[PDB]
RNA sequence: GGAGCG
């Protein structure tokens, strides 16, 4: 039944790491009374490790879009329970989204704006900094040719994200390929 | 009304540069303005510029370094084939040794020297030197 | 500046950068849309529905809570008026000036403003016909305008 | 302040405070909500808790309001 | 400036304003070249200084004072002066 | 406790009302003003005034020949300080009215080619400041809140009106120039008395 | 010498 917590696209076989994440997810469903009720409906569809720095790993778990709103209500508590099981790792939930390529020249086919690459990358960035809310964005175009984005986070949720700023920057570059640094505006 | 956001951006920079300012704000922002700045940046005519997201159109703050003599648009955006680039440079640029005309081609926004290398024509956006 | 004067005022609303609802706003999207339909059936227009929500319910922006603008919500429930609200108010003003002008033939100031209001009606009606928010043959008629509004 | 004695990207929090709401580096409203039952600071409706005016609604001395 | 061989072909290289980066021409008699002396641990002039050139344009605008103040606030932190 | 060289000078400048500015502030002097009081008077930031004095002194010591420095004042209150400033620092003082053509007319007897020019008030010394801009002559000037900054390279934010303010400013500047030459011992004290710089009415 | 293209 631990494989009923994973629905990989195309009914593909979960890898050796997804089963560990799924198996760890099943345990919290029954062991933790607080999360008993909520975790029943929730399920994931992928999971991967990303190296951050200093032999540190980050568990990036993708979630069905329809369930992206249910995880938020139990995001703060669930991450605490999964991080202890996955010692020395940070858990990040990102809803799955499709990126439809722009139509060719003179094509009648339409494309919803949410399926655009820019709209998806911005949406991934918002799901990456949960529970922190973005309050500003800056993009600096360096003379050499590279560009770096600076994201301002609400200082209210600073205790739950101050230690993850390195994981956010590393996780976002692999999913988007863009440099990002997070900062808290003075208040 | 606002007709050419590129003209406002380049006119603001040119006025700021003559007054000896170090920074200048461009509003509104557009991907044409950003790509025009990148061409200037690659040739060392401006420093670092930063795009501010305001959920409407954005704003750009450009660092100036005192190397920019003039920058302006050409309106309307005339068509320029590869063979007619020479005539435009003889008209808009101080000499045959420096200064760039920015074109919008099907291969992207680029200066006239890159357009000759790729042998692609297009339309004139502006110039700077 | 202004379409029909030399005014250069800039006063307007300034939307905040935070598009999400505040943490203290507990009302859910289904509840908000239930109230929007409830007010529309009472005759209120989209402009004065949002004012009540902001002033009496703490809903600064309906789109932040429901994800859709008020007019779109009404259309989905078949409550959008046949004539758009803004065009409706211009016609009502033109009717008022004409009614005043019939008793005041020498009020040349009103005659001047009536021309501006009606030309504003025709520019807006043209736009709505292009976007198919009005019947293709819809036409503003001073003789029968007063029957439409009021 | 002279143009070169100021940074356009990091203006002082006091300078942006007194700038017009639309002329700040990022537009921000000057209004807000408060408890007393939320009330808009610039309410156009008669709540008699608040009396609408040309700007902020005139609140009543009796009740105490908490900004949120 | 330089011929195809490499020889210089300019009479001279005009100075550039330290604040605006403008060239200073031979008739710009409102331009001034300033020297700020360097001190030692005790605080005595050591014969070393930093040079600043200002064009007549910036001095006529009245912005020389603020331009000099900023240029010195940065330079002194680089050469150890304080 | 012992007061540093800066705290002592700032204490001395407070007693002389060097921080009291005019009711109007020039837009190029706002960077030196600290705050405006309900009286309408601006208060000059004495911390920045001391820093500009140090910068001015660094420029003065770099002059190999002190006779190339010319310090002058048009108002009577500063005619005494400039004479004493030139006495100890070796500069060339010109008290009173400036003769037009001094820096430009090479054939008149009073012709001079200074390497540096020190002034007490840009508003009252507008003639030498205007004329210095025809001979590549940098200028140092004590500038009040309502002083024009045109053609002023180093502006020292201070009260250049009161008789005590003018005397103290030149006393401190003269001490700094000598201390940077090694002629006198470091510290906020000087064997010379400041009252020698104050205006002596008839 | 200063001012003005004069
Ligand atoms: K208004
Ligand atoms: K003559
Ligand atoms: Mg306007
Ligand atoms: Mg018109
Ligand atoms: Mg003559």
């Amino acid at each position: 039944t631990s494989k009923q917590k994973i629905h990989k696209d195309k009914a593909a076989e979960p890898s050796e790491h997804e089963v560990s994440v799924g198996q760890a997810f099943f345990d919290l469903e029954n062991t933790n009374q607080e999360l008993k009720s909520e975790l029943k409906d929730l399920y994931i569809n992928s999971a991967t490790q990303i190296d951050v720095s200093g032999n540190r790993k980050a568990v990036v778990i993708h979630v069905p879009y329809r369930l992206r709103k249910a995880f938020r209500k139990v995001h703060v508590r669930l991450v605490r329970e999964l991080e202890k099981k996955f010692s020395g790792k940070d858990v990040i939930f990102i809803a799955t989204r499709r990126i439809v390529r722009p139509p060719k020249r003179g094509s009648a086919a339409q494309r919803p704006r949410t399926r655009t690459l820019t709209s998806v990358h911005d949406a991934i960035l918002e799901d990456l900094v949960v529970p922190a809310e973005i309050v500003g964005k800056r993009t600096r175009y360096r003379v050499d040719g590279s560009k770096i984005m600076k994201v301002y986070l609400d200082p209210k949720e600073r205790n739950n994200t101050e230690y993850k700023l390195e994981t956010f920057s590393a996780v976002y570059r692999k999913l988007s390929g863009k440099d990002v640094v997070f900062e808290y505006p003075i208040t | 009304v606002r007709v050419s956001v590129l003209n406002d951006a380049l006119k603001s920079m040119y006025n700021a540069e003559k007054a000896g300012k170090a920074q200048v704000e461009l509003r509104p922002s557009s991907k044409v303005i950003i790509k025009f700045l990148i061409v200037m940046q690659k040739h060392g005519y401006i420093g670092d510029f930063q795009y501010v997201d305001d959920h409407r159109v954005g704003k750009i703050v450009v660092e100036l370094n005192g190397r920019l003599n003039k920058c302006g648009v050409i309106s309307p955006r005339f068509d320029v084939g590869v063979a007619t680039i020479e005539g435009w440079t003889a008209r808009l640029l101080p000499s045959r040794q420096f200064g760039y005309i920015v074109l919008t081609t099907s291969a992207g926004i680029m200066d006239h020297e890159e357009a000759r290398r790729k042998n692609v024509g297009g339309k004139v956006l502006g110039f700077f030197y | 500046g202004r379409m029909h004067s030399r005014g250069k005022g800039i006063s307007a609303s300034a939307l905040p950068y935070k598009r999400t609802p505040p943490s203290w706003l507990k009302i859910s999207a289904p509840d908000v849309e239930d109230n929007i339909c409830k007010f529309a059936k009472k005759g209120l227009t989209p402009s004065q529905i949002g004012v009540i929500l902001r002033d009496s319910h703490g809903i600064a922006q309906v789109k932040s809570v429901t994800g859709s603008k008020i007019l779109r919500i009404l259309k989905a429930h078949g409550l959008a008026p046949e004539i758009p609200e803004d065009l409706y108010h211009l016609i009502k003003k033109a009717v008022a000036i004409r009614k005043h002008l019939e008793r005041n033939r020498k009020d040349k100031d009103s005659k001047f403003r009536l021309i501006l209001v009606e030309s504003r009606i025709h520019r807006l009606a043209r736009y709505y016909k292009k976007t198919k928010k009005l019947p293709p043959v819809w036409k503003y008629e001073s003789t029968t305008a007063s029957t439409l509004v009021a | 302040v002279l143009p070169n004695d100021v940074d356009l990207l990091n203006p002082p929090a006091e300078h942006e405070k007194k700038k017009h709401k639309l002329k700040r580096l990022v537009q921000s409203p000057n209004s807000f909500f408060m408890d007393v039952t939320t009330v808009f600071s610039h309410s156009q409706t008669v709540v008699v808790l608040c009396q609408p005016t040309g700007g902020r609604a005139r609140l009543i001395e009796g009740c105490s309001f908490r900004r949120k | 400036m330089q011929n195809d061989e490499g020889q210089n072909m300019d009479l001279y290289i005009p100075r550039k304003c330290s604040a605006t980066n403008r060239l200073i021409t031979s008739k710009d008699h409102a331009s001034v070249q300033l020297n700020v002396g360097h001190l030692d641990e005790s605080g005595v002039y050591t014969g070393q200084f930093t040079t600043y050139a200002l064009c007549g344009f910036i001095r006529a605008q009245g912005d020389a004072d603020s331009a000099m103040d900023r240029l010195w606030q940065k330079k002194k932190a680089e050469v150890g002066q304080q | 406790r012992t007061l540093s060289t800066k705290e002592a000078d700032i204490q001395m400048m407070l007693a002389a009302e060097v921080h009291l500015g005019t009711k109007n502030c020039d837009f190029q002097m706002e960077r030196y003003a600290f705050k405006r009081r309900n009286d309408g008077i601006y208060i000059i930031n004495l911390g920045k005034t001391w820093e500009k004095l140090q910068m001015a002194a660094r420029v003065i010591v770099a002059i190999e020949n002190p006779q190339d420095i010319i310090v002058q004042s048009a108002r009577p209150y500063g005619q005494r300080a400039v004479l004493k400033f030139a006495q100890y620092t070796g500069a060339h003082a010109i008290a009173g009215r400036h003769t037009p053509g001094t820096f430009t007319n090479q054939l008149q007897t009073s012709y001079s080619e200074p390497r540096l020019l020190i002034l007490t008030d840009p508003r009252t010394d507008h003639q030498p400041i205007k004329e210095a801009a025809l001979g590549n002559i940098p200028t140092i000037a004590f500038c009040d809140t309502d002083s024009p900054m045109r053609y002023v390279d180093i502006g020292i934010p201070a009260n250049n009106k009161g008789k005590h303010s003018i005397g103290v400013l030149f006393w401190i500047l003269a001490r700094m120039v000598l201390q940077m030459r090694g002629a006198i011992n470091q510290g906020p004290k000087w064997d010379v008395m400041v009252d020698l710089f104050f205006y002596r009415e008839p």
